[PDB]
């Protein structure tokens, strides 16, 4: 089996593109992220997704955006895609002014909290550090 | 009857757990570069998981950090697919 | 030129992060039971990812806990595929 | 090209660590049913043509020593590696009979730089163990 993907719409694709962080977070600007946000916008446009781009959100605006989006009616949508571009740490994304738990963001769309997405795939694409380890590679 | 409330999520991380994720200041992040590329040619012929695997080879094989700091030079990266999905996903 | 040292790994977890994994005293664990069934039926037709996704469906839809103890009763489970593989994998 | 070579002379080892009985110090209970799983896996991977090696009730040092030894073999003529872990656990932790051990410790033996005969070869880790103490309450269709 495979998911029903022929609902009248493919679904939303929320792109959260955080580039400019407050200096008190200790985080540097994320050069090139704008190239990412434009690449995703066009790619998901071609998969027929309703793309909503958001830029430079605080941790507060992120949680209030995810809350709001999870209370929309997804009945006529096949799927949900969410793209988080930002600094990070293991289990943690960064609003422009501090960190958010990833579990907090995704839990709004849990089977029992977002009923019009129940049974429908929910993709979360995360471009963020998950630590400070470096992969030294090996020759082949 | 019932499905698990955590079922039917797929988290596509740019990098392995514990590790940095690299981003090139002009071309974008390695991960999103390759994800967008791999969707452009395969979303019409391939199931999502197989596209992400393709994304994994691109990030693993074609990118390699360059840095004047030897601590950050010649570093690699592998993305990390976390699938709690119950069915195959085709964009067509 | 090089590959990440963490590349080419697959972690088939029996359950989502943070969660119990369920075992039945006569037939085994939900996950291993479902994995072996799926492998036996599909390893000559399906790629590994797709076998594991059917494993996810089976654990998700066919199993529910039964317990004289209310707090452990009527509970579900979803396994968690963690792929850092860079190619498709066929036992065929 | 986009597919692992499985044409090697051997498919590779399948290691099953089956930990049913734990030290009273741990407080962890016996894991009934797990022998059915170890038996089940052995038959399955035998039809996938893997040299299956079953091990039973290993201490956490035995696990690390076992995996380091398996790490140091020559997998040049093998297509893949498969490691199966039946036990108690927490997030990122597996239990030997006498206590916990990080999954990272076990897996790092097979990294591309530390196991050169398995570089670019699929390394599979099947883990039947707890990852915490939350319970999925599910939702109705």
């Amino acid at each position: 089996n495979s998911y029903k993907m022929d609902y009248p719409e493919m679904g939303l694709c929320i792109i959260i593109n955080n580039k400019n962080f407050h200096k008190s977070t200790g985080m540097t600007s994320r050069s090139g992220t704008d190239v990412d946000a434009a690449n995703l916008r066009e790619t998901f446009r071609n998969l027929k997704y309703e793309v909503r781009n958001k830029n430079d959100l605080t941790r507060e605006e992120i949680v209030e955006l995810m809350r709001d989006v999870s209370k929309e009616d997804h009945s006529k949508r096949s799927s949900f895609v969410c793209v988080l571009l930002s600094h990070g740490e293991e289990g943690i994304i960064f609003g422009t002014n501090g960190p958010v738990d990833l579990k907090k963001i995704t839990n709004f769309f849990r089977g029992d909290r977002c009923r019009s997405l129940t049974g429908k795939p929910k993709l979360f694409i995360i471009q963020a550090c998950r630590g400070t380890e470096l992969d030294c590679g090996i020759e082949t | 009857h019932k499905i698990p409330v955590e079922a039917d999520f797929l988290y596509a991380y740019s990098t392995a757990p514990g590790y940095y994720s690299w981003r090139n200041s002009k071309d974008g992040s390695w991960f999103i570069q390759s994800l967008c590329a791999m969707l452009k040619q395969y979303a019409d012929k391939l199931e999502f998981m197989h596209i992400l695997t393709r994304v994994n080879r691109k990030v693993a094989t074609e990118f390699e950090s360059f840095s004047f700091d030897a601590t950050f030079h010649a570093k690699k990266q592998i993305p990390c697919i976390v699938s709690m999905l119950t069915k195959e996903l085709y964009f067509y």
